[PDB]
């Protein structure tokens, strides 16, 4: 569950690397890697905060490109682009907006894990020599070891 | 630990 | 039945509910939900506001909130007698999804898991682009600072009197309209709502060359609007001939032809119902109305008035608020060309402001104005 049962104020979590947004009283979950960036604007007493998500045309400069999260999962799927809201009635939008920027480190970790999925072709299963003796040496050093 | 060369590696002395 | 005064419904405050055998009565304007109109129950603890989430066939979703965790054994106890319906969204949080246009909602189904269902009652405007980008702009009915809470403005997805061409500095070109008790600023940047009670003061000043006028509206910091001297066009109000006399307290007629900046200032004075501050009659060097000076590595115009000095960030130094003033000058051959400085210190906010680059004639005019105003000049 969330930090509180009521969600009048926007609360953001960092352990799960994800956020929950009430879309006019309806909560929906979003990922930090699914969100691109955010910005704020102030005009007089009005405050408008926009959060742009990661999608085709926003995460990538050229549309219909190759993206590991959006396009490699489904290259022809509907995606959300951005959302906008107003937090002018309360001086607590900065504390919630700091957690979205703190989630960018987890988004970069998710991107590093996605780039760690490359070179999928690996070694096959190895059967040990059970046919009697095995040939060995002593006093052997190995250079690319992590020792 | 790295062994860049078998013959010897850098002394790591500061540049005057 | 049960009665509770802490039931929250609809960007607003809480309301009241009444259970009955014939239906449900929700009072904020009483509303009746019949038992034959409910279709499904989506009450679950996976989302915030753990209460019943009922679906109705009357183009609305009963998203009632403000119920305890022990009410699920109680309210469903009222459901097994007649409805006999057991209450069982999306938790993946991935960007992948599918948009489906329902009869009155927009289903966001992320591989069989619906996430969003927005009714069309709260929708205000929709826009589309050539790249199949859909943007829905809404207007949440904010009533007070406490009861509004967080509110949404725009959602994007990928698949009386009004004015036009108005240049503002607090910077760009947009449009402004006057509502019955509010003002809406619309443009390519953003949409803003301004209250008449939030507006405090309105002033109009000229430039040094008298080619443009600056209208400063201080609302509690100050919005500055620059207008040309050739703006002489007539405006009209879309209102009744008898209702406008009561609305504006007969201050101005429905049709009037004058300067547009003067008409806007008169409309602001009529709406605010406060006295305006006219520019002073004091003349600077070469018949100027203001003095140019450097502050925060920016050139700005400082002009005195009857009770305050306005420097155009835009600052206002009151005569009563400023505790003391002082003048500093050095001895050199270049002392006659913008070398003297004037520093004013105020103990109300504990702040000192120093304006440098003042010539001999400008300092003499400032000293004459201070001697006329009998201000405390420290030496």
């Amino acid at each position: 569950l969330p930090t509180n049962i009521r969600d009048l104020r926007i609360h953001v979590d960092w352990k799960s690397q994800t956020i929950i947004l009430p879309i006019y009283g309806r909560p929906v979950p979003f990922h930090i890697n699914s969100y691109k960036n955010g910005s704020k604007n102030e005009e007089g007493e009005y405050t408008y905060l926009r959060l742009n998500f990661n999608s085709p045309g926003s995460s990538g400069g050229i549309s219909k490109k190759v993206e590991e999260l959006p396009y490699e999962e489904s290259a022809d799927n509907q995606f959300v682009r951005s959302i906008t809201l107003r937090s002018k009635d309360g001086d607590r939008m900065s504390e919630t907006f700091k957690q979205i920027a703190d989630l960018k480190k987890e988004a970069t970790k998710r991107e590093q894990e996605r780039k760690a999925l490359a070179d999928v072709v690996q070694q096959d299963k190895l059967i040990e020599n059970k046919t009697g003796r095995t040939k060995r040496l002593d006093q052997i050093f190995v250079r690319p070891n992590p020792d | 630990p790295d062994m860049i060369n078998p013959e010897g590696d850098d002394n790591e002395v500061d540049d005057v | 039945s049960t009665d509770f005064d802490r039931i929250y419904l609809n960007s607003k405050f809480s309301g009241r509910f009444r259970i009955a055998d014939s239906g449900l009565g929700w009072k904020i304007k009483p509303f009746l939900l019949p038992a034959t109109e409910l279709s499904t129950v989506q009450w679950s603890r996976g989302c915030r506001g753990y209460d019943l989430k009922i679906n109705t066939k009357n183009q609305g979703v009963i998203q009632l909130d403000g119920f305890s965790q022990d009410d699920y054994n109680l309210i469903k106890n009222d459901f097994h007698r007649r409805f006999n319906i057991q209450v069982e969204h999306s938790l993946r949080g991935w960007n992948w999804g599918k948009t489906d246009l329902a009869r009155n909602e927009m289903v966001f189904a992320l591989n069989g898991k619906p996430t969003f269902e927005i009714p069309y009652a709260r929708i205000n405007n929709t826009n589309l682009t050539s790249k199949n980008e859909v943007g829905i702009e809404f207007n949440i009915q904010d009533e007070e600072y406490q009861p509004a809470g967080d509110e949404l403005v725009e959602m994007r997805f990928y698949i009386i009197v009004s004015f036009q061409d108005v240049f503002f500095t607090t910077r760009g070109r947009y449009d402004i309209d006057i509502y019955k008790n509010s003002i809406r600023l619309r443009g390519k940047t953003y949409e803003y709502k301004l209250q008449h009670r939030q507006i405090q003061r309105i002033v109009s000043l000229p430039k040094a060359d008298d080619i443009h006028h600056l209208l400063v509206l201080a609302i509690e910091p100050f919005l500055v609007l620059q207008f040309q001297k050739d703006e002489e066009t007539e405006v009209q109000l879309n209102l009744e001939d008898e209702d406008y006399e009561e609305n504006y307290k007969d201050k101005l007629k429905k049709q009037y032809d004058a300067k547009t900046h003067i008409v806007l200032s008169h409309v602001l004075k009529g709406l605010t119902d406060r006295r305006v501050i006219v520019p002073g009659e004091y003349k600077s060097k070469y018949d100027q109305c203001a003095v140019s000076c450097s502050f925060k590595a920016n050139e700005g115009y400082l002009y005195p008035l009857d009770n305050a000095f306005f420097f155009l960030p835009t600052l206002y130094i009151p005569f009563s608020d400023v505790s003391m003033v002082n003048i500093s000058r050095a001895g050199q051959t270049s002392t006659s060309s913008r070398t003297f400085d004037l520093e004013v210190v105020l103990r109300s906010n504990r702040g000192s402001t120093t304006f440098a680059n003042i010539s001999k004639e400008e300092q003499q005019l400032l000293e004459q104005f201070l001697k006329s105003k009998n201000l405390r000049v420290k030496n």
